[PDB]
């Protein structure tokens, strides 16, 4: 079993009002099977498209969930995600500064 | 583990509809049917996978059509007939469409004639062994002769005392045309059988030579008064002489 | 110089429940997805079947069908065989595919994970083990071996079809293949990671092919404490990477990120902290906050 | 034509060997299958050579070179079950669902070697009436080669071998029959190339 990285990052400069595309791109995972959520105030955002999965030359597993967010000053976004080598679900918050 | 064809062989009149039927290998995936001419050159003509032709021959007329529904053979109609499709069809099956061997089956021969007047059965007799050949080899060679059938519809086979004999026996692998310039001529098998001289010499040896035709059906229609050239044994007989 | 790559990707839970999904990609952009759900393999662009037929597809398609389900059988029998008796779960990983070179030149493969451990290969005729894999798998290996009819189609799939319709697939998508996509960049910082010291953050998104350069600049001067992230996807078939830069308070005036990509034409992105341009893009991407890094 | 083969026809000894060749038209056509049809039979599949160089099953050797197209059979020690039409398939390159091209075929014809020949024809009597008359020519070596008739109105079979499995002996055999009265075994076979030691009765 390989633990799963969480990175959440939005595709174009995150000018507050501006329609943007947010990123939370899940790799260096084993087995498989994954349950990726992605939040909007700690609350399940529903039109949440994934990539199909594959895995890299090391033969973990990689996918890329992404929603179409207009990100403002207030609002809080995180990807929560669900993994058989986690006994608790790893939330990483998107950081726009980092 | 073998495909199967039925009939073996079939006499057809022209423009009536023919059903060839095939049961290929349980397991295999992709079927084919194969046209061969006088026994030489072999022809592919359809490929048959996932209930739809997979790839057809120039030689595949629109007056063909193959299809296998669930549970019954998987068959090649010909609508209508024609003189040229007098051949032998061959069955294959494999379990993939290429690069894999391809299982054929004995195939069946079709026979398209203008009228069902030119068929006739066999005519069979045994020729006694010469004394010469007793004195100077001391072998018995008995010699039998099939003689006027069409058409080429034949299975010569030697019984001595009952049993099917395969020992010291030579059937011609091809008959000859009575008159090989004639179009639809009448075909001429011989076929040989030796035994020693002991045994030949003994009166109480029957031996006989069996003559298996592939005639027509019932279903066929015999208008000409003579009897009915149908799927029967013309055999003849000959018992050892001291 | 190009790589074919077919993923599949197999997993069985028990005797009843398996899966097998395969994602396909022609350098990094997806050519293919062939979901278990879905009975037939869909193509992700315009140019996904390259310069095959519609038969010619569909006979491929065909033996890919006869493939996956013959390929579950076969290895739910193989877990009976296997030592310990039936080790559920079972993950099973299948890399094939070919490289293309100048030429007529190409190197096809097909590599075989269990468990996330690569272990077998096909090599030149025949299924192989590779050095250190389990002693145990030298028996379904001489059963597979057995299979005349697979070692001849994986020969064809590998020596012939794999660089045949890369070539048609080069031809067909190289505008998509050839594009240049550019890249977009913005400046954040954050108080990590030591006392009195700031990081200085220099985003660049949306860039295509994969290949940049990016650093912090004073003047003419490469700063050589740049930390260069990984390459982070774009759902748009783009690339995502940042270059980080920690410095003491106050030393952040006179710094400048400066950005060299092929889509841009020798007009270099240079971004310079302190800048109007920097104040008026700081305006408009604040939030409610204090960091937090995990990393 | 898209398969040659060589020879037409051809006549190995008990034992002997034969080599078979057959060559590729097309450069797509690459990849050979060996077939072999028994008289009045469907085709068997020998094997396959997809891949440049020999390959053994047991008494037969086939050898490639998709270089020059071409692909050959090679049989040890001929056998008379191994007296069939030998056929060479080719299978087009990538191509996952494709028919067979055959090639015309070879004859290939395994005959017995004869220890003692004792060439003679004989005149065989009818089992039921007198009436019919045939002229056997049995006995013979397997270097004489029974020819074809002129007379129409005589008809003469090809050579044919009987194998008395009991005994272990073998010989070669032709039949020959006339419609007409005017018919002697002596001026019978007159077209064929019969030995000087013949016997007649
Ligand atoms: C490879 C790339 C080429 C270019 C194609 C581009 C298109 C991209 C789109 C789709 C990508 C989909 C993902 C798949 C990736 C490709 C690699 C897969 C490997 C190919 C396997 C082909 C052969 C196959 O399906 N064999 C299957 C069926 O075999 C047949 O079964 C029959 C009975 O039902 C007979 O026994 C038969 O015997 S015969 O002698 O009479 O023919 C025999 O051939 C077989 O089940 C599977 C074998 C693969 C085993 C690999 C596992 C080893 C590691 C543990
Ligand atoms: C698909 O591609 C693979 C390669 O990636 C290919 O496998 C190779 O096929 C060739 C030929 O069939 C093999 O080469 C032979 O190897 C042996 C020894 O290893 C040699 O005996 C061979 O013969 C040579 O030697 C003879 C002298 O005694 C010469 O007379 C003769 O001319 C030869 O030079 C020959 O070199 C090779 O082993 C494999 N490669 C591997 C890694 O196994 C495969 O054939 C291709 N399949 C298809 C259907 O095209
Ligand atoms: C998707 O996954 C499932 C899981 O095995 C497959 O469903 C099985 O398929 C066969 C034949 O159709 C059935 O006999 C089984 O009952 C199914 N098993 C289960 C657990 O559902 C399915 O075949 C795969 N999808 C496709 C299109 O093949
Ligand atoms: C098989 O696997 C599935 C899901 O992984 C599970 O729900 C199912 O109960 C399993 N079968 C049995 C008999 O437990």
């Amino acid at each position: 079993q390989k633990t799963p990285q969480i990175q959440v990052y939005s595709r174009h400069p995150p000018e507050n009002g501006k329609p943007n595309i947010l990123n939370c791109y899940v790799t260096q995972f084993h087995p498989p099977h994954i349950e990726i959520q992605m939040l909007k105030n700690g609350k399940k955002i529903p039109k949440v498209e994934m990539s199909d999965m594959s895995f890299s030359k090391d033969w973990s597993f990689y996918i890329l969930a992404h929603t179409e967010f207009t990100p403002t000053e207030t609002d809080t976004y995180a990807c929560r995600v669900k993994h058989a080598s986690m006994a608790e679900p790893k939330t990483v918050y998107w950081d726009r500064d980092m | 583990p073998k495909v199967l064809q039925i009939p073996s062989h079939q006499i057809i009149d022209m423009g009536q509809m023919v059903t060839l039927n095939c049961d290929p290998v349980s397991n295999h995936l992709y079927f084919y049917w194969y046209k061969q001419i006088l026994g030489q050159q072999m022809e592919f003509l359809v490929n048959f996978y996932n209930g739809k032709v997979m790839e057809k021959s120039k030689l595949f007329k629109d007056q063909f059509s193959v299809e296998r529904p669930d549970g019954s053979y998987f068959t090649l109609k010909i609508q209508p007939t024609a003189l040229e499709d007098s051949a032998v069809y061959f069955c294959a099956s494999s379990f993939w469409g290429a690069y894999a061997e391809q299982f054929f089956g004995p195939g069946t021969r079709l026979t398209v004639l203008e009228d069902l007047k030119n068929v006739f059965p066999p005519e069979v007799a045994v020729f006694e062994p010469s004394e010469a050949e007793i004195s100077h080899t001391q072998k018995a060679t008995l010699v039998c002769l099939a003689t006027g059938f069409y058409p080429d519809h034949v299975e010569l086979s030697w019984w001595v005392n009952g049993k099917e004999v395969h020992s010291g026996v030579c059937t011609d692998p091809q008959p000859l045309k009575e008159q090989p310039a004639l179009n639809d001529s009448r075909y001429a098998l011989s076929s040989r059988l030796r035994v020693s001289a002991t045994f030949w010499q003994n009166p109480r040896n029957h031996f006989r030579c069996q003559v298996q035709f592939y005639g027509l059906s019932e279903n066929d229609e015999w208008t000409q008064d003579r009897a009915k050239p149908v799927t029967q044994i013309v055999s003849a007989e000959a018992w050892g002489r001291a | 110089n190009y790589t074919f790559r077919c993923l599949q990707m197999s997993s069985f839970a028990n005797r009843s429940w398996s899966r097998t999904d395969s994602v396909v990609w022609l350098g990094d952009l997806q050519t293919h997805r062939w979901s278990n759900d879905s009975a037939t393999i869909s193509f992700t662009k315009p140019w996904s079947q390259g310069k095959l037929s519609n038969q010619q597809w569909e006979k491929l398609q065909h033996m890919f069908q006869v493939y996956r389900v013959s390929f579950t059988r076969d290895i739910q029998e193989l877990v009976k065989m296997m030592s310990p008796k039936e080790d559920y779960p079972i993950e099973i990983q299948l890399s094939a595919g070919c490289e293309m070179y100048p030429g007529n030149a190409s190197e096809s493969f097909l590599h075989v994970a269990f468990q996330g451990k690569y272990v077998v290969r096909f090599w030149g005729t025949s299924w192989q083990t590779v050095p250190g894999a389990p002693s145990w798998l030298d028996l379904p290996i001489k059963v597979l071996n057995a299979d005349q009819g697979t070692s001849a189609t994986v020969q064809m799939l590998l020596n012939d079809t794999c660089p045949l319709f890369v070539r048609g697939l080069l031809e067909a998508g190289k505008s998509d293949l050839e594009k240049q996509e550019k890249p977009v960049a913005w400046l954040s910082s954050v108080p990590s990671s030591a006392h009195g010291h700031r990081q200085l953050v220099c985003h660049v998104s949306g860039f295509y092919p994969k290949p940049v350069w990016v650093m912090w600049m004073r003047g003419d001067q490469e700063q050589q404490g740049t930390h260069r992230g990984d390459f982070l996807p774009n759902a748009d078939e783009t690339w995502y990477l940042q270059a980080t830069l920690d410095v003491e308070a106050g030393e952040e005036a006179g710094l400048a990120c400066r950005v060299k990509h092929s889509s841009l034409g020798g007009q270099d992105i240079i971004l310079y902290w302190g800048s109007l341009h920097h104040i008026l893009d700081a305006q408009k991407m604040v939030w409610n906050h204090r960091h937090h890094h995990h990393h | 034509q898209k398969v040659q083969q060589s020879p037409e026809s051809l006549s190995v000894p008990e034992g002997g060997m034969a080599s078979l060749n057959c060559t590729s038209s097309d450069r797509n056509f690459q990849y050979f299958w060996w077939y072999r049809q028994h008289s009045g039979e469907g085709p068997k599949a020998l094997m396959s050579i997809f891949s440049d160089g020999d390959k053994k099953e047991g008494r037969f050797t086939a050898h490639l070179n998709k270089a020059s197209l071409h692909v050959s059979l090679h049989i040890r020690d001929s056998q008379p079950s191994d007296s069939a039409l030998y056929f060479c398939a080719a299978s087009e390159q990538n191509n996952y669902a494709q028919g067979l091209t055959f090639g015309l075929g070879t004859r290939v014809s395994v005959f017995p070697y004869i220890q003692n020949p004792d060439p003679a024809v004989y005149q065989l009597r009818d089992s039921k009436s007198s009436d019919k008359s045939v002229c056997l020519f049995t006995d013979f070596d397997s270097q004489t080669n029974v020819s074809q008739s002129k007379d129409s109105d005589v008809y003469i079979t090809d050579k044919c071998v009987l194998d008395m499995r009991s005994m272990d002996f073998k010989s070669n055999s032709a039949v020959a029959w006339s419609n007409k009265s005017d018919f002697a075994c002596a001026n019978a076979f007159n077209n064929s190339i019969i030995p000087e030691d013949t016997f007649f009765p």
